[PDB]
């Protein structure tokens, strides 16, 4: 009676290290609604993330879009940390500039 | 505009 | 040729900490326009689209009340359901609802509805006739029995057939600029080689609106969807949507696969292939 979240870390506009754009982490299909979401640069959270407000799909599932501005590079990698009552594993996910 | 004549469960 | 208005309510109990958090949200199609959150400073129904700061104070005052009214309703429901299933006080629980109307473009109500979920599992729902209820278990059977006695269905029905449809119409006008505006997809194909020896072709649709779209990888001119991987459409963050569709293809055949993207914004559908350069 608890559904584990579906993380999706990506970018608003296509990857190109310079043209600054945005970092999105889309968590969806979870339940219960309480979930913890933080963005990471090279291992340490990003200070002031902006997050949309909770919402939910017709199937009673919650979704939410964590995000913040940033400028991609070659030697920097971003990840999305997330905690949930369903997360056996305090699941961090890395931003693959390919999905 | 919401529904207002609610009822409880 | 179809639009809708929906209201989503949620209440979550906070064991040992007082009152449940209650949130109400309103949508016109997929666009949030009003929102209420009891975690707020001064809980009030507030606008969530520019085109809503037009409604008068009378609107906000009224809608805020009906929300606060619902908040008390759900505060007690949480207790009732907890009695129905004999649950204890140490556990957190949720109650969700979704009611609204779908309206053709000729102003005809297509379908009305009002459905529940307790702890993420269906509970009670008003059938499409707008007269009878579908109850998941015994608890929702207790509730269904109270609502038949009070003829509650007749009130929702009146609402769905009148007020719901009238306000959906009003909201369309207020925001036609953004609600009825077609934003087309930018489409491109990427190649990610597999260690298996073959390659994954990925088709992406970017910056489109609404969100209804169809990505179709085809071979030689014929469909391929029982074996096409997908991601759930995701929000770009600026109000557009994006999605990708992929198929595994054998090396040397890349050019024999096309991706058809259909969307209201496109005059004719998009044909996109791999382009190595």
């Amino acid at each position: 009676i608890q559904k584990t979240p579906q993380i999706q870390v990506y970018s608003r506009h296509p990857p190109e290290n310079g043209k600054p754009n945005f970092l999105n982490c889309y968590v969806s299909q979870f339940h219960p609604p309480q979930i913890e979401i933080e963005l990471l640069k090279n291992g340490k959270k990003i200070p002031n993330i902006e997050m949309s407000d909770l919402s939910f799909s017709k199937d009673w599932s919650f979704y939410i879009l964590a995000h913040t501005e940033f400028t991609p590079t070659e030697t920097d990698v971003y990840a999305c940390r997330v905690k949930h009552v369903t997360l056996k594993e305090p699941k961090t996910v890395t931003w693959d500039r390919d999905m | 505009a919401q529904f207002s004549a609610s009822a409880s469960r | 040729g179809s639009h809708s208005l929906r209201y989503f309510y949620t209440a979550v109990s906070r064991p040992g900490l007082g009152e449940p958090r209650f949130i109400a949200v309103g949508y016109v199609d997929d666009t949030e326009f009003v929102r209420f959150d009891s975690d707020a400073e001064n809980p009030r129904m507030e606008p969530r689209a520019r085109w809503m700061e037009r409604e008068g104070p009378e609107y906000w005052e009224q809608q805020t009340r009906i929300a606060k009214e619902w908040e008390q309703i759900y505060r007690v429901d949480l207790r009732t359901l907890r009695g129905y299933y004999n649950q204890s006080e140490g556990g957190s629980h949720t109650i969700q609802e979704m009611y609204g109307c779908d309206v053709g473009s000729d102003g005809s109500l297509l379908r009305g509805y009002r459905q529940d979920a307790y702890d993420g599992r269906d509970y009670i729902a008003l059938n499409e006739d707008l007269k009878t209820w579908t109850a998941a278990d015994f608890a929702a059977q207790i509730t269904r029995n109270k609502w038949e006695r009070a003829r509650y269905a007749e009130r929702l029905r009146a609402y769905l057939e009148g007020t719901c449809v009238e306000w959906l119409s009003r909201y369309l006008e207020l925001g036609k600029e953004t609600l009825l505006r077609s934003d087309p997809p930018e489409a491109h194909v990427t190649l990610h080689p597999r260690p298996e020896g073959d390659v994954t072709l990925r088709c992406w649709a970017l910056g489109f609106y609404p969100a209804d779209i169809t990505l179709t990888w085809q071979l030689n001119g014929e469909d391929l969807t029982q074996d096409m991987e997908l991601v759930e459409t995701r929000p770009a963050g600026d109000g557009t949507f994006q999605k990708w569709a992929s198929v595994v293809v054998p090396l040397g055949k890349e050019q024999n696969y096309t991706c058809r993207v259909e969307h209201e914004g496109l005059p004719k559908p998009l044909s996109q292939r791999w382009e190595p350069l």
